[PDB]
């Protein structure tokens, strides 16, 4: 699953977090298995 | 007493069970012994815990 996110809240991109993205957006569940990797990308995308 | 050997069956049975349904008010180092009322403020992946 790919998709660009802001540094402010990019935190929660993990299981039982809330906020905005968590609630409205993206959410993992609480058995989620598997790796969150990120990279800055303000090179290419800013 | 004379009838005392039958008495504390009775006795025993009543206190056994009194005893289980009072062990419902501890909290085991929960925040709190009602399972709605922790259900109810705590977030489900703490809550579980």
């Amino acid at each position: 699953d790919s998709f660009v996110i802001r540094g402010d809240e990019v935190r929660q991109i993990a299981p039982g977090q809330t906020g905005k993205i968590a609630d409205y957006n993206y959410k993992l569940p609480d058995d989620f298995t598997g790796c969150v990797i990120a990279w800055n990308s303000n090179n290419l995308d800013s | 007493s004379a009838l005392g050997k039958l008495q504390d069956v009775v006795n025993q049975n009543a206190q056994a069970l009194n005893t289980l349904v009072k062990q419902l008010s501890s909290n085991f180092g929960a925040i709190s012994s009602v399972l709605n009322d922790i259900l109810s403020r705590l977030d489900p992946p703490e809550a579980e815990v």
